[PDB]
RNA sequence: ACAGGGAUGGCUUGUGGCGGCCAAGCGUUCAUAGCGACGUCGCUUUGAUCCUUCGAUGUCGGCUCUUCCUAUCAU
RNA sequence: AGACUAAUCGAACCAUCUAGUAGCUGGUUACCGCCGAAGUUUCCCUCAGGAUAGCAGUGUCGACCUUCAGUUUUAUGAGGUAAAGCGAAUGAACUUUAAAUAUGUAAGAAGCCCUUGUUACUUAACUGAACGUGGGCAUUCGAAUGUAUCGACACUAGUGGGCCAUUUUUGGUAAGCAGAACUGGCGAUGCGGGAUGAACCGAACGCGGGGUUAAGGUGCCGGAGUGGACGCUCAUCAGACACCACAAAAGGCGUUAGUACAUCUUGACAGCAGGACGGUGGCC
RNA sequence: CCGGGACCGAGGACCGCGCUCUGCAAGGAUGCUGGCGUAAUGGUCACCAGCGACCCGUCUUGAAACACGGACCAAGGAGUCA
């Protein structure tokens, strides 16, 4: 994988190397690119202080750091709310086009013909002997 | 006690000209007039600008006037709320209608000598009461040797 | 612990493809209130099948009343309790009216005797002993005694805390 | 109190102690609702109550 | 690695970082040994 | 000489340290490790010798006089 | 003798330069109103060191236009770590699946692609990418919640290696403890309660009236219960705000509640009446 | 739905929303009555009572403590001019 300046880009310390190595605050943090070395690579990390981000710029390693999927499914919602509204112009229906959050579970029945429910103790009588 | 993290804020600009002349109070009552009863934004700009300071109110020349009143723009009236300077590496003054503050002797003389008319902005006031057909100009502002300083 | 109440407790894990009917799981949970109970019973299926809240649901909550409130009997509870030793057996007998009524006597008395509170207390089982033979302890075995019959010596009289003076000094014979 | 809880009841409008307001319940305001958990009490309001 | 943001602005293209404390020791070993062949040469003057 | 600034504590008490062993117990029982009181064992002149005194940076006293503590020398 | 030289001597007295200089010490004069702080952030040889970021107040101006956000959700990282199964495979290092805690990135018209060519990048390569060109996408502008929260200049001021505490982490001691990171409080702050008080709990403040509470309390001092229920405990200075130490697997013929093992009408535990013998005065 | 009690009466033509519509409890108190008409209400001063309440300024550091100034009164007395 050859990296490029611009890309995000994910840093994980992988192997047993993380012992006693003495800055871990960049293990799983996220960034950008902007210099690119054949066995290095120039990462923009941001840190909150307060009210306040303050840039770093770190040195990693190629083999601690893996291409980030942070605009992957953005760019999948952009694509098929593009497909999905040209299907509705086509087709001549409203559809949703904003994701929304979880709603609350709706009324519904449970039988117990077949799943008689099981008796539990605070411990289990087979422990207990 | 109620936990405001925000903070309401006090106004940031003039609500009244710092200066005690007597006539740009009248113009101020007047353009107060104006902008509350109509609907026109030009007198609330209008009014805004009469509260400014001089540092904001940079002076706008003849030769700026007629380039401004170039494609489209003959028949407009001209609005400074400054004072209009004479310009004379501009040899030739086309007809024109300029209300402003006020006019140094040579520029009246020479929009006069040209053909035009000066007017005050109480003259605006009454004949273009919600400024139609009016081409409003501002000169310069950070053309000052502080700017060039800071 | 309160004026408690015998919850009958069904709850399950969500459905999923895999598993479309899970299984129910019930329990009786004595507890002041509804959302004491169902807490209750989350905490104590996290700690046996390993069912979690937010991959749950509670299926039915319903209250258990006594079937015979006016009739005295006598009950078994077995318990266990956490202490700085740690996790101790407990077979402890109480004479009242119904399975509540024997739990709030029950963290009475673990409290009085043994300072545990309502956290380190699980209650394995209540029985009615159905027996008078059944009775292991002595301090209820002198109750269920044949023609059991006691005077009552030395009754303060019930005097009113507002009446500071009194004319005549009190008796304590009836 | 902690910056997140603050600006998550500055964010929920309860600014002063004994201030109420209604809630749609969604996860992303049961969370938040969960977090500020040791400042506010809630519940399910009925008619009455509304 | 933290590298200032001055340090990478006063770097040439194509360096990096990674070699800098290598640089430093080549510079140090080439002080050393010219003034050992220095000292070779004044001795063998004498 | 001048201008300034200053002047460990519910501590302690009667029984050594290091190294080994034993050990009731605590743990462990898909690993049999690890802790461990009580003890114990090793190092630190036939009543002798008197020909081996091993470093003040740290300061104590005396007089008069009263009271308290008990951790008791006497009664 | 650094002694004496008009009470003046390691340099007399008098006037002047002179209102000599001090970074050190002391002091620095009416009221009301509106805002309102801060302690290695980053660089420089240090102490007898500096700037500087950050935090504030007055003015203005610009369409006070764009919206943004110490928050959640969604996708994806870190933490695969618990857990379930192994009648799935294989064997914390097993995995179909998957923790709590907080945590990084991204979530639109200012955007998304497609096409066109150039390349001085790069690629075997007109190949990717960058650079531009043109076109398509407004049928919903593409989570929640909040939004008197905008921006840019100018000028001015204090503080910029302080104290305490929770959590996390790195070291230690015979015991103490010492460094960091975030957050909260204090210095600047009144009020209720902790009898009392820098660090505790509650709660933040214009002047008043009425109602209700928090923390804490209700035997008297003292406003409010000698309130109710079930127990436990008697201390020759109990206990009532303890957790730390003394201090141990400690010592108690104190008192209750349990657990385990054991004996018991084939007579247990305690006593009383009796037996307690022979080889045998075993061997040295 | 019906009682019992406490505190409060801001505004000052009409306008509005309404209702149980000759009117109203509907965008903020009126009606009736009594005593007194003065130190009666009210105020100031002295004192007692209950409760509350460290001596100010300065310095220091993070803060207290320490330290320094203060017998009393009048007048003078310190960010000015170029």
């Amino acid at each position: 994988r050859t990296y490029r300046v611009g890309d995000i880009v994910d840093i994980k310390v992988n192997g047993a190397v993380q012992k006693g190595m003495p800055h871990k605050f960049y293990h799983g943090k996220t960034g950008v690119v902007y210099n690119v070395t054949k066995s290095a690579v120039g990462v923009i990390v941001y840190k909150r202080v307060k009210h306040r981000y303050i840039e770093k710029r770190i040195n990693v390693r190629i083999e601690h750091v893996k291409p980030s999927r942070s605009r992957e499914d953005f760019l999948r919602r952009v694509k098929e709310n593009a497909e999905l509204k040209k299907k509705a112009k086509a087709e001549g229906v409203p559809v949703q086009l904003k994701r929304q959050p979880a709603m609350p579970r709706e009324a519904h029945t449970v039988s117990i013909a077949d799943n008689k429910p099981v008796t539990l103790a605070p411990v289990a009588y087979e422990t207990t002997i | 006690g109620i936990d405001l993290r925000w903070k309401h804020v006090r106004s940031s600009h003039r609500k009244a000209p710092k200066s005690d002349n007597v006539y740009l109070k009248l113009l101020v009552k007047l353009y107060r007039f104006l902008a509350r009863r109509t609907e026109a934004p030009f007198n609330k700009v209008v009014l805004r600008r009469l509260f400014m300071s001089r540092i904001n109110r940079p002076p706008v020349s003849l030769s700026r006037i007629a380039r401004n009143l170039k494609n489209g723009n003959e028949k407009k009236t001209v609005v400074v709320v400054a004072t209009v300077t004479d310009d004379n590496r501009l040899l030739q003054v086309p007809k024109m209608e300029v209300a402003a503050l006020r006019f140094t002797a040579k520029a009246r003389a020479r929009i006069e000598a040209a053909g035009g008319r000066t007017l005050t902005l109480d003259q605006l006031a009454l004949e273009k009461p919600t400024g139609a057909n009016t081409l409003l100009l501002r000169g310069p502002k950070n053309a000052r040797e502080a700017v060039k300083h800071f | 612990m309160g004026r408690l109440q015998e919850y009958q407790v069904i709850g399950r894990h969500l459905p999923t493809e895999a598993n479309p009917n899970p299984a129910l799981y019930r329990m009786r949970i004595f507890a002041p209130n509804e959302v004491v109970a169902k807490s209750r019973f989350w905490y104590f299926l996290r700690g046996l099948k390993k069912v979690k809240k937010a991959t749950g649901e509670i299926v039915s909550v319903n209250v258990i009343s006594e079937k015979h409130p006016l009739k005295v009997k006598n009950f078994g509870i077995w318990l266990r309790y956490d202490s700085r030793s740690g996790t101790h057996n407990m077979y402890k007998e109480y004479r009242e009216t119904s399975r509540v009524a024997a739990v709030e006597a029950m963290y009475a008395d673990m409290a009085a005797r043994h300072r545990a509170r309502f956290r380190s207390i699980h209650i394995l089982k209540v029985v009615e002993l159905e027996k008078t033979e059944d009775v292991k302890r002595p301090y209820i075995k002198q109750l269920v005694a044949k023609n059991l019959s006691f005077p009552l010596p030395h009754r303060v009289p019930k005097i009113s805390t507002k009446k500071i003076f009194s004319a005549k000094r009190p008796s304590t014979f009836s | 109190i902690p910056p997140k809880p603050r600006k998550i009841l500055q964010l929920l409008r309860l600014r002063q102690i004994n201030n109420g307001v209604f809630v749609k319940v969604t996860k992303a305001t049961a969370e938040m609702i969960k977090i500020v958990e040791p400042w506010v009490a809630y519940g399910y309001p009925n008619l009455k109550s509304v | 690695i933290e590298v200032s943001a001055a340090k990478e602005a006063m770097r040439p293209e194509g360096t990096s970082v990674r070699g800098d404390k290598r640089r430093e020791i080549r510079a140090r070993v080439k002080k050393n040994q010219k003034q050992m062949l220095r000292n070779q040469r004044i001795a063998a003057e004498k």
